């Protein structure tokens, strides 16, 4: 069997789930939680 | 302040001034992230 729920409360994960399926979730969760990349944009116009 | 706006004579009301409207979203530790 095998369970995964949510809360948004906390913005948690509740696994249930045999070990191995334990770790293999976790293998996706550290793959997919990254803290995204930022970008400075300077736009310039000149006009004479 | 807060101000009328015709929307026709249909006003409207509608602030006036500094505003500021955070959301944030943490994570247990370093890096947060803010809207």
């Amino acid at each position: 069997n095998i369970l995964i729920r949510a809360d948004e409360s906390t913005n948690a994960l509740v696994l249930l789930a045999d070990p191995d399926t334990v770790n293999a979730l976790e293998d996706i969760v550290r793959q997919l939680d990254v803290p995204r990349a930022q970008v400075l944009v300077e736009a310039a116009i000149v006009e004479i | 302040q807060n101000v009328p706006f015709q929307t026709g004579t249909t006003v409207e009301r509608k602030d006036i001034g500094v505003s500021l409207k955070v959301t944030p979203h943490i994570n247990d530790g370093a890096a947060l992230r803010l809207e």
